[PDB]
């Protein structure tokens, strides 16, 4: 899958804080809606 | 005439010896209720195969030539090519139809049971309680004589038309449903469920609107959602059996299952439970609506006893398979712990070191994967590490060493690591019957802080955000604050940490309460230098978003001033596209104008969506379901034609794939 979807640069891989404008209650037992 | 015999349906002397127990468990009963349950279960499985099992999405899951990392229970299991998978799903659909219509019941039950369990064991990422329940119900119904009433086999065979069935056929199903209810209730006797933490935000739904007339929102989320669920589980287990309390139990079960169907997207679980609810009535209820023991006798009793004991034992068998143990217990799917734990992942870093040059690089978090359950189990992490270790040589990487750093919090706790970030998972040791040595323990001692943290969550402004971190001694965290995230501060809550700025190589040791303002656009490190775990917090705001929002607000205010008649002076050329709304015959607009127009269009779309009648939504839902079913049928037909009569030229294949993907209209 090319070298842009498999590898990340040092600056982009250590960005710990990602804000909004870029739920978090994953309950496992919920089928993923996909058609 | 004894009271015990009237309540429980059997006398004590029936349990005195083995022969009397076998005689009791093989008494004749009416087959109507079992037939109705079989029909409903078959219909629901027929409807469920093309929706949740993945018959429509099968052409983008097992695509040939794609290198994906699978998560099967056993490494020996491998998926077949796509056409044979479609054949397997066709066989499963035929078996479900045969179970629904009662045509060749045993063969149909086998043809549904075997492929279903093959699919279930082929992937551990799609395990849930309601699929384990379907598998168990099919396994139970394989042996039961459910085809003696209201079935095609009765019309085509006189010997199996309105015949008697043993009582253990009903006993096994009743015991299974009771075990589901009671084990769910006793698993919900957790410290995170009796206190209102798990599923805390479910009281804001409109279905709980009447409860708000007499109670507050917090009392609604504590009394009704949490304690009511446990009480309803235990009471639904016990009340449906007795004749006095069966009606109230049926009403409560029906209300609870309808509300669960509407609130969640579990699928057909609520409908299957509703269909299994009337099994506790007399075995001849559907009829009034219209108007020396041998070998098998002992085998049935032995099967009933052993199966019920195994179903009781399995949810608590986590002390034997200690390899799958984690912060929670065991793999998800067969413990009946539904909606008890919630996870919010913050950051996942995958580092690789080449074994020939020594270079250090970073991989994408979820590459070569189709699910995101590998962040919480050691076995799936080991499988993913092996998959990456065998796939990376295709990208000019020699024998790699892979390290993982995953942050996760359960039920609104501190964000902490789950796996040791200094251990090569490729060469790590893992066995199913021994505890893993590279799983960090949960900081359970930091339980009460979940109160205090919430206070800080109320003290913030409308744009500030906060992230709470708990770290182990010895370890360190390396972070890169982006250029946009100006005004980022770090405060220490408990313990001792050292913060190092790498631009000038300067580190300061922070004590409790101290606050620091970290640089934006540079790298920093947090080392833990205390014998105990240290808890701190990141408080940050996005400066670029704030400036953009202020500029957009100023632009909207200027537009409103133009609209209301003020600002008699000539408009700026940049304001002209705001009034016109179309960039035709002019220069390209600034990104601010494009952003404002996009936001206005999105708001208009949201308002239009809100102002939508119910019947249009129902029609769209029906059209979407029809499209799913049609795509499933067409893809299955194409695959079967490829299998039987061979594969045509690429032009015809492309034409057929284009036709199968067409919207109904
Ligand atoms: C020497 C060896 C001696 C024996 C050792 C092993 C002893 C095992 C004893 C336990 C197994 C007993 C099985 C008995 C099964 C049985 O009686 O079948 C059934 C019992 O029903 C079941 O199968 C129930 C399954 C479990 C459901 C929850 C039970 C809760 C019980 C609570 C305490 C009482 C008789 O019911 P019926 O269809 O005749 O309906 C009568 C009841 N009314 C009218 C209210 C609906
Ligand atoms: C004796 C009885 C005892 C009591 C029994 C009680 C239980 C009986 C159950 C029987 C089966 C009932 C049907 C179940 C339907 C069902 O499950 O609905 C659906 C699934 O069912 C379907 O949609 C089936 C649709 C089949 C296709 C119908 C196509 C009809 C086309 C008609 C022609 C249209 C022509 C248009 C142009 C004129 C659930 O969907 P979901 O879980 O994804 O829902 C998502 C939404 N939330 C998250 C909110 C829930
Ligand atoms: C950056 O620091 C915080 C957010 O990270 C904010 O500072 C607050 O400053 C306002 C100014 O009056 C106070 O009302 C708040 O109480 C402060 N919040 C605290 C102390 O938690 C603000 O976004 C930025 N402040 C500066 C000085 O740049
Ligand atoms: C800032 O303080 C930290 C606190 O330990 C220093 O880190 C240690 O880093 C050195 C590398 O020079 C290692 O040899 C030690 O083993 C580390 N300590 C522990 C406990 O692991 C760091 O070097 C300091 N930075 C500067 C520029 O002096
Ligand atoms: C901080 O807020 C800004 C607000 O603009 C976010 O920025 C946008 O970033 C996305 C990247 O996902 C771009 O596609 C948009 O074009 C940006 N908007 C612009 C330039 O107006 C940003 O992602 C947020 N997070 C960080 C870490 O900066
Ligand atoms: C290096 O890798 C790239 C893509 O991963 C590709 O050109 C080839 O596999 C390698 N090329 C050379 C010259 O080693």
């Amino acid at each position: 899958e090319t070298d842009q979807e498999v590898f990340l640069g040092p600056p982009e891989a250590q960005s710990f804080l990602s804000s909004h404008t870029r739920l978090t209650e994953r309950f496992w037992e919920s089928y993923i809606y996909n058609g | 005439d004894s009271r015990i015999g009237k309540l429980l349906g059997f006398e004590w002397t029936d349990l005195s010896s083995w022969r009397r127990l076998v005689t009791l468990l093989n008494r004749p009963t009416d087959p109507a209720s079992l037939a109705v349950f079989r029909f409903l279960f078959g219909f629901l499985m027929v409807l469920d195969i093309p929706q949740e099992r993945g018959l429509s999405s099968l052409d983008r899951k097992y695509l040939d030539g794609l290198d994906v990392c699978r998560f099967p229970l056993l490494d020996a299991l491998r998926p077949l090519p796509l056409d044979w998978m479609y054949l397997v799903y066709t066989i499963m659909f035929l078996g479900a139809l045969g179970m629904m219509l009662g045509l060749c019941y045993r063969i149909s039950c086998v043809l549904f049971l075997l492929p279903y369990w093959y699919v279930f064991l082929l992937d551990k990422t799609s395990w849930n309680n309601h699929s384990y329940l379907y598998g168990l119900l099919a396994f139970q119904l394989t042996f039961m004589d459910a085809n003696h009433y209201w079935s095609v086999d009765g019309l085509l065979n006189a010997h199996r038309r309105n015949a008697h069935v043993p009582l253990w056929n009903y006993a096994v199903l009743r015991g299974q449903i009771f075990i589901v209810y009671f084990i769910a209730g006793v698993k919900k006797l957790d410290a995170d469920w009796v206190e209102g933490y798990s599923m805390e935000y479910l009281s804001r739904h409109w279905l709980f609107s009447p409860f708000k007339l007499l109670l507050s929102e917090e009392l609604t989320s504590l009394l009704v959602v949490h304690w009511g669920g446990l009480l309803l589980d235990l009471s639904a287990g016990f009340l449906l059996f007795f004749d006095v309390s069966r009606s109230i139990g049926l009403f409560f079960v029906s209300y609870f299952h309808c509300m669960n169907s509407q609130l969640f997207s579990i699928g057909m679980f609520s409908y299957v439970m509703l269909a299994s609810s009337p099994l506790f009535c007399s075995p001849e209820w559907p009829r009034k609506l219209v108007s020396k023991p041998g070998l098998r006798h002992q085998l049935g009793a032995a099967f009933t006893l052993l199966y019920l004991l195994e179903q009781l034992f399995l949810p608590y068998s986590h002390f034997l398979t200690q390899g799958y143990n984690n912060w929670t217990n065991g793999l998800y799917g067969y413990s009946w712990d539904m909606m008890v734990h919630s996870r919010s992942h913050q950051h996942v870093k995958i580092t690789y070191r080449d074994g020939r040059t020594g270079e250090l690089g970073y991989l994408n978090p979820g590459v070569f994967t189709q699910s995101r359950r590998w962040k919480d189990h050691a076995d799936m992490l080991k499988q993913y590490a092996t998959c990456l270790s065998r796939l990376l040589p295709k990208y000019n990487v020699t024998e790699p060493q892979i390290y993982f750093d995953i942050w996760v919090s359960i039920n609104d706790r501190f964000q902490q690591r789950i796996f040791d970030p200094r251990v090569d998972i490729v060469q790590a040791a893992w066995s199913p019957f021994q505890r893993t040595s590279w799983v960090q323990p949960l900081l359970m001692d930091l339980s009460p802080w979940r109160a205090k943290l919430q206070e800080i969550k109320s003290s913030l402004d409308n744009h500030t955000e906060v992230v709470f971190i708990a770290d182990f001694p010895g370890l360190h965290l390396e972070n890169f604050v982006s250029e946009d995230l100006g005004n980022t501060s770090i405060q220490l809550l408990q313990g001792e940490v050292t913060v190092e700025l790498v631009a000038e190589q300067k580190n300061q040791t922070l004590r409790e309460g101290e606050k620091m303002q970290l640089p934006a656009g540079e790298y920093h490190k947090v080392y833990t230098t205390s014998p105990s775990p240290s808890c701190y917090m990141y408080v940050y705001v996005n400066t670029t978003e704030l400036a953009l929002e202020q500029d957009l607000a100023y632009l909207q205010e200027l537009k409103e001033k133009v609209e209301n008649g003020s600002e008699t002076g000539p408009l700026p050329p940049e304001l002209q596209p705001l009034l016109e709304g179309e960039v035709k015959g002019g220069p390209e607009p600034t990104p601010l104008v494009q952003t404002f127009l996009r936001r206005q269009q999105r708001l208009q779309e949201i308002e239009r969506r809100r102002n939508t009648p119910f019947h249009e939504r129902f029609f769209r839902f029906l059209l979407r379901k029809l499209y799913v079913f049609r795509r499933s049928f067409l893809m299955t037909c194409i695959s079967l034609r490829n299998l039987i009569l061979g594969r045509p030229s690429l032009e015809q294949l492309a034409q057929e794939v284009t036709y199968a993907n067409l919207r109904p209209f």
